[PDB]
C-alpha cells in the first residue's frame, strides 16, 4: 500500500476551521460545513433551511443556475446538499485535476448566492416534492414528530418545511437566514484528497465574510410528551424516547454502548437477531411479524434515547410494553461483563466501518470539526468506548426509566398505549 | 415557419385509434375516396378538350379519344371509373346495413346525402356527350318531374331552359356535373368529421375501446392493398372490355326525331327504374323511385334488435342477402323490355323490396330477440 | 372464281338439326302456301335454320379465308 | 410498498435523490 | 317446444364460438351503458377480457375449439338484474316529469 | 318483332391479346373507298390516321391527291376545289340527311366510324348481315326499295346487298371473293371505329405483368406488418 | 378520442413478436384452406339460397320471354 | 454472408443509398420490362401489326 | 500531483490460485477493517425449469447454521464479534461475503468456508424458508421496478434461461425438496469456479493461507460430464405488456441486444448511456441538465424518473432504458429517448463525448471507494474477465473513445435493430411495437 | 408470483433462421432484415414504374393532338 498522511488542520483568526487529509485518491471530495440546520429555524421563517437546501445552483454572483449546473456536469463532477437538524453540509466531489472549478462554483453558492424572486418563486413546488418522497418511509412522520413533542424552541423544527409554508418562504428570508448563519464562527471547511496551501488561500481570500453569529440558536428547552397520527396503515410504527445527555461527554458513550446492547439492527442477513437484547425480550409473548430497535440521537445540545417499534395493529399494547420492560430489568442491574464486552466490539467496529469510504470520514471530520475544536483520530474513540465502565450503562438505563417521556405514534392507533398506561 | 402544427390534424390518419378487427368492407371509404379524386382527376382533363355545345359536342368527345394524346384512356378510366364509383357505393351501404353502422345517425344521414349527390353528378356526366342514350335518358328521367301535380310541368321547363332537353340545358348540365364533384367532397370531409367523434364501427357490433389499434402503419398498407385492387379492376374493364358496361345507342349522335328501341338508364339506377315502372301511375311511380333511395333514411328508426350487428343474428342474415338478391332482380327486371313476365317479376320484387325493409327485417330483430330473452 | 362460303353452308346443311329445320320450313311453308288468304309466313322457321346452319357456317368458314 | 424483514439527518443534492439518514 | 328453438338458435347465432355471454352483445345505450358502470370490478374486468378475446378472435377470423363455446346452459345474464333498476329509476323519472 | 342474333365469327383479333390484322385493315379500306365511300360517309376518319396503320406516308398522300375536295375562300370571297392532302377527313357521299335519303328510297345511309361500337355484336352482326342476304320466305312480301336481310331487325333493310364476288380486285391480289371482302372490310370498320385497339391490349399485357408482380408483393408487405397482430397471444390474470 | 384516454383496462397481458423474427405466411395453405371451408360451411346456407332463387327465377322468366315472343301452335289456326 | 444479408449491409441500411438503389433499379428495370413485355406480345401477334409489314411497301 | 499519476499510485490487486481450484484474490490498504468473501458462477441462468428458484432457497438457509455450528450459532459468532454478514444471488453470480476488523480475518474466513461446505439444510428449517419466499415473492409483486426488469428479461429471452428469475415460480419454492437443493449444491459449487476475494488491512499471502486451511477441505477439482456449459440464449425482439390501469404510474423498459461482459464496445456503451445519462424529478438540474432527454423531461414533466442501463452477462446482455411516468406521456418519453438513441447513432457531437467520458470516469473512482466495493469488484472481475483490471487500463480504454466510436459503437448496436419492451403499467399510450421499430431508424 | 408468468411459445409461427433457442439471431438478422427491406424496395421500383407512365400520359394529353400536328407541317 502507499504512505498514510496526518489529516492536517488549521483554525484562522476568525474561528474558521480548516482541514485536509491529502491521501493521493484520483478524486477529490471538498466539504464546507456550516451550523444552519432546522435548529436555527426561528418560530416564523420555518421551512427556510429546507427551501435553502434546494435552493443550491440558483443564479449566484460569480455564476449562472445554467453555468452552475451545466459546468459541473462538463466534468461530471456533482455539488451535494446535506443537513442535519443542526448542520448543513454543501459537499462537492469530482477527480483530482478539476477541484478549482469546483471549489469556486461552491463558494459563490455558499457567499454570494442572489436569490432571485422569480427563480426562488419558480422553485418553491419543489418542497412539496421533495417532502412527500421523503414522507413515503412511515419513520420520517413518526420522527419529525417525535422531536416536536420532546423539545420546543429549536430542535422541535422539522427538516421539511412545514404545510401552510410551502410557497410562502421570501427570497428576503434567504439572504437573512444565509447572512445571518453562513459566518466564519459557524464553518468549517474540511478537504479529501486536496493539499493544505490551496485550502487554506481559497478560504482566506474567498471565504472570510462576516464572522458574526447573526443569530444564535436556544438552549433546547426539552418539554417531554406525546404526538399521535391516526392513519391506517397495515402496521404501527410508535417512538418511545427520554431526554439523553450531550454529544462530547463521556455520558455520550454510555448510551451509544446501551444501545447496541438493547438493538441495533441486522449484522447477519435474514437471521432472527439472536443477540439482539429487544428483538429477543419482545420475540416471545407474541408471535406475529414486529420489530423494534434503540433509538439513540445526540446533538451538541442535547440528546435523545430510547426504541422504535413497529409493531402489528393490535400486537402495538404488547410489543411496546414487552420492550420497555426489557430495558427496565437492565436498569435494575441485569447486564454481564459478556454483553458490555459485545456491545463495545459492535460500537467499535460500527465507528471504524462507518468512516471506511471517504463519505462518512468527511461527515465525521466535518462533523468534529464543528462540534467542538479538531480531530480526534480512531484510536482515541475507540479508546473512550473501553473507558466507558458497567455502572455508567446501568447509569444510561436508569437515566430513561427515571426520565422523562416523549412519546410519537403512527398508524392504527387502537390498541396503542400511552405514555401513562405504559 | 414549419407549417408544423395542422399537420398535428392528422391525428385522425394516422395516430387515430382504430379497431382491430374490421373487416374488408371498411375498406371501401378509402377506396370512394380514391373514385372521386380519380374522378375529379381524369373529369378535369377531359374538361380541357370537351365542349357543351350541341354542335360539337359530340365531335369533341371523339377528338378526344382519336386525336388527343391518350385522350381515350382518359375518357374510358373516366367513365368504368363512374362504375366502379357506384360499385364500391353499394358495398359500402351494405357494410352499414349488415353491421347497423346506421346508428352513427349523423354520419349515415350524411351519407345518404353523398349518395344523392353521386346520382346526381353521374346522371348529368352522361348527358354530355350527346349520343342517343345520352339524349333519351334526360329526356324520359327528367320528364318524370311534371307528374308532380301543379308546378312540376313548370319546374321542368325551368330545369331545362325550354320546352325539350336542348343545348341550353346540356351546357348546364356540364356547369353542374362540373361543380357538384366538390360540394361532393367538402361534405364527404363532414362525413369524416362526424364519424371520428365515435370512431368506426367492427362487425361484432361490440365497444372495440377495449381493443384499439393506430390507424397507422396497420390500416394504412391494408387501404393501399385494397386501392390497388380496385385499379386492377378499373383497368382490367379499361384495357380489355372498355364498352362491357356501356350502352351502344350512345355512340349514334342524338336525334330528337327518332327514338332509340330500348330506352333505359345505365346500370345503376336500373333497379330504382324497375320499381318505377312497377307502379301503373305516373305519380306513384315517382314517389316510389323516391322512396327507394330515401328510405335509406327511414332505416335507422327500424332497428330493433338488441344486437347492433347481423353477425350473431340468422334470421336478419337471411333476410338480409335476400335483399341484396331482390336488388340483383330488380336490376336485370330494369334491363329488359316491359314484357311478360317481367311484369309480373317486376311487381313482386318491388313489392318485396318494401315489404322486407319495413315489415319483415324488423319484425325478424323482435322475434331474434325473444328466442334469446331479450 | 367461287366462294368459300357458298361451300361451308352446302357442308353444313347436311347435319340433323339443319335438315330437321328446312324440313319444318317446308312442312308448314307447304300450308302458308297452298292456302287462301291466311297471314303467315314461315319466317320463324327459316330463322331457326338460318341460325342452326349459321352457328356451323362460322365455326370453319373463316379457314377459307 | 412491501412488508416482512423489519429486524434525523436529513439530504438533498443536485444529482442524487434526497436519502432520510 | 320453444326451448328447443331458443337452443338451436341460441347456437346458430355463435356468439358462444367467440366465448361471449349474451350479455356481452348488447347495443351500447345510455342505460346499458350506466348498468355497466354499476357493475362490480370482477364482473366488468371479465367482460372486458371475453370481448377483448373475441375481438382477437374476429381480426384472426378463428373461432374457439368446441370445448371452451359458451355453452346455453352455462351463460350467466350478469348484466340483467342492473339494467332491469337503470331502466326502472329512468321510468320512474319520466312518470314523475308527466 | 322476332330477331336473329349473330354468331361468332373468330377473328384473328378476337382473343385478349390479340392485335388487329393491319394487312386485312389496309384490304378493308379499299372495300370502303370502292365499293361504299359513295353511299357511307366515315366523317371521323383522315388519310393521315392510315400513316404507319396501313399505309405508308406516300401511299396514304397519294390516295389523298386522288379526290378533289373544297377548300376557301380566297382573295374574292369564293370557295374552290383542290386535290386531297394528308390531313382531310374521308369525302362525304352527299351534302345532308335529306340528300342523302332523297337518292335512296327515303332511307339513310349511317355513319361508318363508328359503326362496329354503335351496334350489338359489332362485326359479327355487319359480317353476318353483308353476307347473310336472302329471299323472303312464303309468306312475306316488302315495299319496293326493301330487301330482306335476315339478321336486320324487321328483316327489311332498304340496303341493296352491295358485296358479291369480285366486287373490286386487291392491291396484293387476294382472291376476291365476297365473304373474303366482308372480312376485310369488317376488320377494318373495327380500326375505323377503334384506333386505339392494338395499344390497349398492349398496355393491357403490361398492366397484368405489373399487377402480378406488385399485388403479391405489396400482401405480403401488409402481412409483414400484420405478424404483430395476428401472431399475439392473450393472458386474463385477475388475482383476488 | 386518443390512446391513453380509450377505456379502463385492468389484468390483461399481451405477447408479441417482432415482424422481422416472425414468418409472414405461415401454415397458410396448412390451417388456411380448412378455415376457409369452414367460414364457406358457417355462412353459406344464410347467403346462397337467396341467389340460387335469383338463379332460378331468371333462366325461368328469360326462357319463358323466349316462348311468348315465337310463334303459335295447332299447325292450322290463321286460317280455319 | 447471404444475398439477402450482403443486400441489406450493402444496399438497404443507409436510407440515403436505400432511396439511390431504387432509382439505380427502376431506371434499369423499366427498360428491361417495358421491352421484354413488348417482345411478348409483338411475338404473341407475330405477323400482324405495321412493323412486321413495313418492308413490303417501302 | 495528477489524475494520470494517482492511477499509478493504486494497489495492484494480488491474486493466487490452489491445486484445488480457488483462486485467491485480494487488495490491500492500511484500512482497519476489511471486507473478505466468497464469489461463485451460480444462479438462475444455470438453474433450469425443474429446479428453478433453488439458488434463492440455498441463500436463505446458508445463514441458518452449518453442521460446525449448528442452529443459530454461525449467526451469533458474527454477531457478536461485531463484523456484518450478507449475500446475494443474480442470475449469473453468487456471493457470501463478510465485513470485519482487519484483526478478524482469520476468524472471518474460517466462517464463510462453513458456510460454504458445511451447510446443514435443516428438513424442519426448508418449510421455515419455504413460507419467508413464498411472501418475499408477493413483496415483489407489488414494486413495478422489479416486475418490469423480470418481464423484459422474460420476453428479451424467451424461450432459454436467462429468461428465468432469480427468484423461481412460486410452483418450484412450494415443491423444492432438500434434494433438490443439495444437488445443486455439490453439482455447483466447485473450486475452481469460486473466487475468495478480500480487501482492506491485510496482507496478500495471510489470505492465501487460511484458504489452505480452510478450503483446501472444499471439493477440490470436478467430474468429468457433470459440471456443466452454458448454452448462448437467444434474444427475441418482443413486447411484454402488463395493462394494469389501476396502478399510479407506468413503467416501461426498453432493450435491444448488449454485447456481454466480454466485448470491449461495453467501455463506447457506458459513454454513450453516460450522455444521455439518467434523472427523477427530485434532482436539482431541472432544465439546466445537460441531457437533452433529461432537460426536455424536466420541464415538461414527460416522467417522473428515467436511467438508462448496460446488464451484462456472459454472451449477451441487454442495453436500453427504463422509465416510469404519467399514463399520457408515454408516447412523448418513448419519442425523446428513442430520438436521442438515433441522434447518437447518426452524429454525436465531439464535446458531448468527452461530458460522458468524465461522468465514467468520475463513477468507477468513486464507485471504488470502501472495501465492500473493491472486494465485490475482485470477487466478480474474476468470475467475468478471468482477471482484474487496473483503473489506469480502464483509463486508457476511456481515453480512446471518441465521436467516431461512439456512433460506430450506437450504430452497431441500436441502428435498425429489434428492441424488447416491457411495459406495466396504464400503458394504453404505450406505442404499438410497429411503430417502436420504426423509432430505431432514420431519415424520417 | 409474477414469476409464474412464463412467455409462451412461438416457435409456431418463427422464421427458421431464428428456431434455435441457443442460436444467437445477430448472425441471421443481416439476412432477414434484408430479405424483408427487399420486399418494399421492389414494390417501390414497380409503383415508381406505373407512376411514371401515368403522369407523363396525363402530362402528354397537354401536348399538341394530331388534329393540331397535321397542319403544323
Ligand atoms: C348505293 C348505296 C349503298 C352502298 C353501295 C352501300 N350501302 Fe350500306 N346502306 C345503305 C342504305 C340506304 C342503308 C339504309 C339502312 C336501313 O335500311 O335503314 C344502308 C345500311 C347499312 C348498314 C345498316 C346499319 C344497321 O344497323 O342496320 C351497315 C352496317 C351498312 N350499310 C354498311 C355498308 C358497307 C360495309 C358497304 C360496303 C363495303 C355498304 N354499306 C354499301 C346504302 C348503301
Ligand atoms: C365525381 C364523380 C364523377 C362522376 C361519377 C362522373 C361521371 C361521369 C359520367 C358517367 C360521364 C359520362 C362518360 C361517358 O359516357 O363517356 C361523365 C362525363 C364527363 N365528366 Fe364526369 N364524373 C365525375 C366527376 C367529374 C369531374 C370532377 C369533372 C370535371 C372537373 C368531370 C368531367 C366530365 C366530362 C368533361 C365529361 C364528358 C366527356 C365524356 O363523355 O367522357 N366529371 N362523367
Ligand atoms: C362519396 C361517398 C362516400 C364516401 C367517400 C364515404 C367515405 C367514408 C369513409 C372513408 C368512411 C370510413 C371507412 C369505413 O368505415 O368504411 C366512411 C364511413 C361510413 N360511411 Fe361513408 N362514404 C360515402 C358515402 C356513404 C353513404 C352513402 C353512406 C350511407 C348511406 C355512408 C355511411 C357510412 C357509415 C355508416 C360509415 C361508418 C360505419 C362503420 O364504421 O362501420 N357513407 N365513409
Ligand atoms: C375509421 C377510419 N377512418 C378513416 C378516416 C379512414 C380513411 C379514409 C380515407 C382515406 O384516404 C382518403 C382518400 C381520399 C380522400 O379524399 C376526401 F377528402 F375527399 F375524402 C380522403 C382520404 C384513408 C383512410 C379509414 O379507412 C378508417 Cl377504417
Amino acid at each position: 500500500p502507499p504512505h498514510p498522511q496526518d489529516l492536517e488542520f488549521t483554525r484562522l483568526p476568525n474561528g474558521l476551521v480548516i482541514a485536509s487529509l491529502e491521501n493521493y485518491a484520483p478524486a477529490s471530495r471538498i466539504g464546507l460545513f456550516i451550523k444552519a440546520g432546522s435548529r436555527y429555524e426561528n418560530s416564523n421563517n420555518l421551512g427556510t433551511s429546507h427551501l435553502l437546501r434546494l435552493a443550491s445552483s440558483l443564479t449566484t454572483k460569480g455564476a449562472s443556475s445554467f453555468k452552475i449546473t451545466r459546468g459541473i456536469e462538463a466534468v461530471g463532477g456533482k455539488l451535494s446538499v446535506t443537513s442535519t437538524r443542526e448542520n448543513m453540509a454543501y459537499t462537492v466531489e469530482c477527480l483530482r485535476d478539476d477541484v478549482d472549478i469546483l471549489m469556486e462554483f461552491l463558494l459563490n453558492v455558499t457567499t454570494a448566492p442572489e436569490f432571485r424572486r422569480w427563480e426562488v418563486a419558480a422553485l418553491q413546488p419543489q418542497l412539496r416534492i421533495d417532502k412527500a418522497v421523503a414522507l413515503q418511509n412511515p419513520q420520517a412522520h413518526v420522527i419529525e414528530n417525535l422531536h416536536a413533542a420532546a423539545y420546543r424552541n429549536a430542535l422541535a423544527n422539522s427538516l421539511y418545511c412545514p404545510d401552510y409554508r410551502i410557497g410562502k418562504v421570501t427570497p428576503v428570508e434567504l439572504h437573512d437566514y444565509v447572512q445571518n448563519h453562513f459566518t466564519s464562527a459557524r464553518m468549517a471547511l474540511i478537504g479529501l484528497g486536496v493539499s493544505h496551501p490551496v485550502l487554506k488561500q481559497v478560504a482566506e481570500q474567498f471565504l472570510n465574510i462576516r464572522g458574526g453569529l447573526g443569530l444564535s440558536g436556544a438552549k433546547a428547552k426539552y418539554h417531554g410528551g406525546e404526538i399521535r397520527e391516526q392513519n391506517g396503515d397495515s402496521l404501527v410504527h410508535a417512538a418511545l424516547v427520554a431526554e439523553s445527555a450531550a454529544i462530547g461527554s463521556a455520558e455520550a458513550n454510555a448510551f451509544s454502548v446501551l444501545q447496541h446492547v438493547l438493538g441495533a439492527g441486522p449484522h447477519v442477513k435474514r437471521g432472527s437477531n439472536a443477540t439482539s437484547s429487544l428483538y429477543q425480550a419482545v420475540a416471545k409473548g407474541v408471535h406475529q411479524p414486529f420489530d423494534v430497535s434503540a433509538f439513540n440521537a445526540s446533538y451538541s445540545d442535547s440528546g435523545l434515547f430510547g426504541f422504535y417499534t413497529i409493531s402489528q395493529a393490535a400486537s402495538a399494547g404488547d410489543v411496546i410494553k414487552a420492550a420497555y420492560n426489557q430495558v427496565k430489568t437492565i436498569a435494575q442491574g441485569n447486564l454481564s461483563n459478556p454483553d458490555v464486552q459485545a456491545a463495545k466490539n459492535k460500537l467499535k467496529a460500527g465507528y471504524l466501518m462507518s468512516v471506511e469510504s471517504s463519505e462518512g470520514f468527511l461527515d465525521e471530520v466535518g462533523s468534529q470539526a464543528l462540534a467542538a475544536g479538531s480531530y480526534t483520530p480512531p484510536s482515541t474513540v475507540l479508546q473512550q468506548i473501553d473507558a466507558v465502565a458497567d455502572a455508567d450503562v446501568i447509569n444510561a438505563a436508569k437515566k430513561f426509566v427515571s426520565g422523562r417521556k416523549s412519546m410519537a405514534a403512527s398508524g392504527n392507533l387502537g390498541h396503542t398505549p400511552f405514555i401513562d398506561e405504559l | 415557419k414549419s407549417h408544423p402544427l395542422m399537420k398535428i390534424v392528422n391525428n385522425a390518419f394516422i395516430d387515430l385509434p382504430a379497431p382491430s378487427n374490421i373487416s374488408s368492407w371498411w375498406n371501401f371509404g378509402s377506396l370512394l375516396g380514391i373514385c372521386l379524386i380519380l374522378q375529379i382527376l381524369t373529369g378535369l382533363f377531359l374538361a380541357m378538350h370537351y365542349t357543351s355545345d350541341t354542335t360539337t359536342a359530340f365531335s369533341s368527345v371523339t377528338h378526344i379519344c382519336r386525336d388527343v394524346n391518350y385522350g381515350w384512356i382518359i375518357r374510358y378510366m373516366h367513365a368504368n371509373g363512374a362504375s366502379m364509383f357506384f360499385i364500391c357505393l353499394y358495398m359500402h351501404v351494405g357494410r352499414g346495413l349488415y353491421y347497423g353502422s346506421y346508428t352513427f345517425l349523423e354520419t349515415w344521414n350524411i351519407g345518404v346525402i353523398l349518395l344523392l349527390t353521386v346520382m346526381a353528378t353521374a346522371f348529368m356526366g352522361y348527358v354530355l356527350p350527346w349520343g342517343q342514350m345520352s339524349f333519351w335518358g334526360a329526356t324520359v328521367i327528367t320528364n318524370l318531374l311534371s307528374a308532380i301535380p301543379y308546378i312540376g310541368t313548370n319546374l321542368v321547363e325551368w330545369i331545362w331552359g325550354g320546352f325539350s332537353v336542348d343545348k341550353a340545358t346540356l351546357t348546364r348540365f356540364f356547369a353542374f356535373h362540373f361543380i357538384l364533384p366538390f360540394i361532393i367532397m367538402a361534405i364527404a370531409m363532414v362525413h369524416l368529421l362526424f364519424l371520428h367523434e365515435t370512431g368506426s364501427n367492427n362487425p361484432t357490433g361490440i365497444s372495440s375501446d377495449v381493443d384499439k389499434i393506430p390507424f397507422h402503419p396497420y390500416y394504412t398498407i391494408k387501404d393501399i392493398l385494397g386501392a390497388l385492387l380496385l385499379i386492377l379492376a378499373l383497368m382490367l374493364l379499361v384495357l380489355f372490355a372498355p364498352d362491357l358496361l356501356g350502352d351502344p345507342d350512345n355512340y349514334t349522335p342524338a336525334n330528337p326525331l327518332n327514338t332509340p328501341p330500348h330506352i333505359k338508364p345505365e346500370w345503376y339506377f336500373l333497379f330504382a327504374y324497375a320499381i318505377l315502372r312497377s307502379i301503373p301511375n305516373k305519380l306513384g311511380g315517382v314517389l316510389a323511385l323516391a322512396f327507394s333511395i330515401l328510405i335509406l333514411a327511414l332505416i335507422p328508426l327500424l332497428h330493433t334488435s338488441k344486437q347492433r350487428s347481423m353477425m350473431f343474428r340468422p334470421l336478419s342474415q337471411c333476410l338480409f342477402w335476400a335483399l341484396v338478391a331482390d336488388l340483383l332482380t330488380l336490376t336485370w327486371i330494369g334491363g329488359q323490355p316491359v314484357e311478360h313476365p317481367y311484369i309480373t317479376i317486376g311487381q313482386l320484387a318491388s313489392v318485396l323490396y318494401f315489404l322486407l325493409i319495413l315489415v319483415l327485417m324488423p319484425t325478424a330483430g323482435t322475434i331474434e330477440n325473444k328466442l334469446l330473452k331479450w | 372464281l367461287v366462294d368459300p362460303l357458298t361451300t361451308v353452308r352446302e357442308q353444313c346443311e347436311q347435319l340433323e338439326k339443319c335438315v330437321k329445320a328446312r324440313e319444318r320450313l317446308e312442312l308448314c311453308d307447304e300450308r302458308v302456301s297452298s292456302r287462301s288468304q291466311t297471314e303467315e309466313d314461315c319466317t320463324e322457321e327459316l330463322l331457326d335454320f338460318l341460325h342452326a346452319r349459321d352457328h356451323c357456317v362460322a365455326h370453319k368458314l373463316f379457314n377459307s379465308l | 410498498l412491501c412488508r416482512e424483514s423489519l429486524r434525523l439527518v436529513a439530504s438533498v443534492s443536485l444529482n442524487v435523490p434526497a436519502s432520510v439518514r | 317446444w320453444l326451448e328447443g328453438i331458443r337452443k338451436w338458435y341460441y347456437n346458430a347465432a355463435g356468439f358462444n364460438k367467440l366465448g361471449l355471454m349474451r350479455d356481452d352483445t348488447i347495443h351500447e345505450n345510455d342505460d346499458v351503458k350506466e348498468a355497466i358502470r354499476r357493475l362490480p370490478e370482477n364482473l366488468y374486468d371479465d367482460r372486458v377480457f371475453r370481448i377483448k378475446r373475441a375481438l382477437d378472435l374476429s381480426m384472426r377470423q378463428q373461432i374457439l375449439p368446441k370445448e371452451q363455446w359458451t355453452k346455453y346452459e352455462e351463460d350467466k345474464s350478469y348484466l340483467e338484474p342492473y339494467l332491469k333498476e337503470v331502466i326502472r329509476e329512468r321510468k320512474e323519472r319520466e312518470e314523475w316529469a308527466k | 318483332d322476332l330477331e336473329l342474333h349473330p354468331p361468332s365469327y373468330p377473328w384473328s383479333h378476337r382473343g385478349l391479346l390479340s392485335s388487329l390484322d393491319h394487312t386485312s385493315i389496309r384490304r378493308g379500306f379499299q372495300v370502303y373507298k370502292q365499293v361504299c365511300s359513295s353511299c357511307h360517309s366515315m366523317d371521323y376518319v383522315a388519310y393521315r390516321h392510315l400513316v404507319g396503320v396501313c399505309y405508308t406516308e406516300d401511299e396514304a398522300k397519294a390516295l389523298a391527291e386522288e379526290v378533289e375536295v373544297q377548300d376557301g375562300p380566297n382573295e374574292d370571297g369564293e370557295m374552290f376545289m383542290r386535290p386531297g392532302k394528308l390531313s382531310d377527313y374521308f369525302p362525304k357521299p352527299y351534302p345532308n340527311p335529306e340528300a342523302a335519303r332523297a337518292a335512296n328510297n327515303g332511307a339513310l345511309p349511317p355513319d361508318l366510324s363508328y359503326i362496329v361500337r354503335a351496334r350489338h355484336g359489332g362485326e359479327d352482326y355487319v359480317f353476318s348481315l353483308l353476307t347473310g342476304y336472302c329471299e323472303p320466305p312464303t309468306g312475306v312480301s316488302l315495299r319496293e326499295g326493301l330487301y330482306f336481310n335476315p339478321y336486320f331487325p324487321g328483316q327489311a333493310i332498304g340496303m341493296a346487298p352491295p358485296i358479291y364476288n369480285e366486287v373490286l380486285e386487291f392491291d396484293d391480289g387476294t382472291p376476291a371473293t365476297m365473304s373474303q371482302v366482308a372480312k376485310d372490310v369488317c376488320t377494318f370498320l373495327r380500326w375505323a371505329a377503334e384506333p386505339e385497339h392494338d395499344h390497349r391490349k398492349r398496355m393491357g399485357l403490361k398492366m397484368l405483368l405489373m399487377m402480378g408482380l406488385l399485388l403479391p408483393l405489396v400482401y405480403a408487405m401488409k402481412r409483414h406488418k400484420w405478424s404483430v397482430l395476428k401472431s399475439r397471444k392473450l393472458a386474463y390474470r385477475p388475482p383476488k | 378520442r386518443q390512446f391513453g384516454h380509450l377505456t379502463r383496462v385492468r389484468h390483461v397481458i399481451t405477447y408479441s413478436l417482432s415482424p422481422f423474427e416472425q414468418r409472414a405466411f405461415p401454415h397458410y395453405f396448412s390451417k388456411g384452406i380448412p378455415n376457409v371451408l369452414r367460414r364457406t360451411r358457417a355462412c353459406i346456407l344464410r347467403v346462397a339460397p337467396p341467389f340460387v332463387a335469383f338463379y332460378l327465377v331468371y333462366t325461368w322468366g328469360t326462357q319463358e320471354f323466349e316462348k311468348s315472343k315465337r310463334k303459335n301452335p295447332a299447325a292450322y289456326e290463321n286460317d280455319r | 454472408p447471404t444475398l439477402t444479408a450482403r443486400l441489406y449491409s450493402l444496399l438497404f441500411r443507409r436510407t440515403s443509398t436505400f432511396a439511390l438503389t431504387i432509382v439505380v433499379g427502376a431506371l434499369f428495370f423499366e427498360r428491361a420490362f417495358d421491352q421484354g413485355a413488348d417482345a411478348i406480345y409483338e411475338h404473341i401477334n407475330e405477323g400482324k401489326l405495321w412493323k412486321h409489314i413495313k418492308h413490303k411497301y417501302e | 500531483a495528477t489524475y494520470a499519476q494517482a492511477l499509478q499510485s493504486v494497489p495492484e490487486t494480488q491474486v493466487s490460485q490452489l491445486d484445488n481450484g480457488l483462486r485467491v484474490a485480494s487488495e490491500q490498504s492500511s484500512q482497519p477493517t476489511c471486507t473478505v468473501g466468497v464469489w461463485i458462477d451460480a444462479g438462475s441462468r444455470y438453474e433450469s425449469e425443474k429446479n428453478n428458484g433453488a439458488g434463492y432457497f440455498v441463500e436463505h438457509l446458508a445463514f441458518k447454521g452449518t453442521k460446525n455450528r449448528p442452529g443459530n450459532a454461525l449467526e451469533k459468532e458474527v454477531e457478536s464479534m461485531g463484523a456484518h454478514l450478507n449475500a446475494y444471488s443474480t442470475r449469473e453470480h453468487t456471493a457470501y461475503y463478510i465485513k470485519a476488523l482487519s484483526k478478524d480475518l482469520p476468524k472471518a474466513v474460517e466462517l464463510l468456508a462453513d458456510i460454504v461446505q458445511n451447510c446443514s439444510l435443516e428438513d424442519s428449517q426448508i418449510e421455515k424458508e419455504r413460507d419467508v419466499i413464498l411472501q418475499e415473492l408477493q413483496e415483489n409483486d407489488t414494486s413495478m421496478r422489479d416486475v418490469v426488469f423480470n418481464y423484459l428479461h422474460a420476453t428479451a429471452f424467451q424461450g432459454t434461461p436467462l429468461a428465468q428469475s432469480v427468484e423461481g415460480p412460486s410452483e418450484n419454492v412450494r415443491k423444492l425438496s432438500r434434494a433438490d437443493l443439495t444437488e445443486y449444491l455439490s453439482r455447483h459449487y466447485k473450486a475452481p469456479r469460486m473466487v475468495l476475494a478480500a480487501a482492506g488491512g491485510l496482507e496478500h499471502r495471510q489470505l492465501l493461507d487460511l484458504a489452505q486451511k480452510h478450503f483446501s477441505g472444499l471439493s477440490g477439482t470436478y467430474d468429468e460430464d457433470a459440471v456443466p456449459t452454458l448454452s448462448p440464449c437467444r434474444f427475441t425482439g418482443s413486447q411484454i405488456c402488463h395493462r394494469e390501469d389501476g396502478l399510479p404510474l407506468a413503467h416501461v423498459a426498453i432493450a435491444v441486444e448488449g454485447p456481454g461482459w466480454a466485448h470491449p464496445d461495453n467501455v463506447a456503451l457506458q459513454v454513450a448511456n453516460a450522455i444521455i445519462g439518467h434523472y427523477d424529478c427530485t434532482y436539482g438540474g431541472g432544465a439546466h441538465l445537460s441531457s437533452p432527454l433529461a432537460s426536455i423531461a424536466a420541464t415538461n414533466k414527460l416522467c417522473q424518473s428515467f436511467q438508462t442501463f448496460n446488464i451484462c452477462y456472459a454472451d449477451t446482455g441487454l442495453l436500453g432504458a427504463h422509465f416510469v411516468c404519467d399514463h399520457m406521456s408515454i408516447d412523448d418519453m418513448m419519442f425523446v429517448l428513442q430520438g436521442q438513441w438515433m441522434r447518437l447513432c447518426t452524429s454525436a457531437t465531439e464535446s458531448e463525448v468527452l461530458r460522458g467520458k468524465n461522468l465514467l470516469r468520475n463513477a468507477l473512482v468513486s464507485h471504488l471507494d470502501g472495501t465492500t466495493p473493491v472486494c465485490e469488484d475482485i470477487g466478480r472481475s474474476l468470475l467475468t474477465y478471468g482477471r482484474r483490471i487496473p483503473l489506469a487500463e480502464w483509463e486508457s480504454r476511456i481515453a480512446e473513445v471518441d465521436a467516431r466510436v461512439v456512433r460506430e459503437v450506437c450504430s452497431k448496436y441500436f441502428y435498425d435493430q429489434c428492441p424488447a419492451v416491457a411495459g406495466f403499467g396504464p400503458i394504453e399510450q404505450l406505442p404499438d411495437y410497429n411503430r417502436i421499430r420504426s423509432g430505431m431508424f432514420w431519415l424520417r
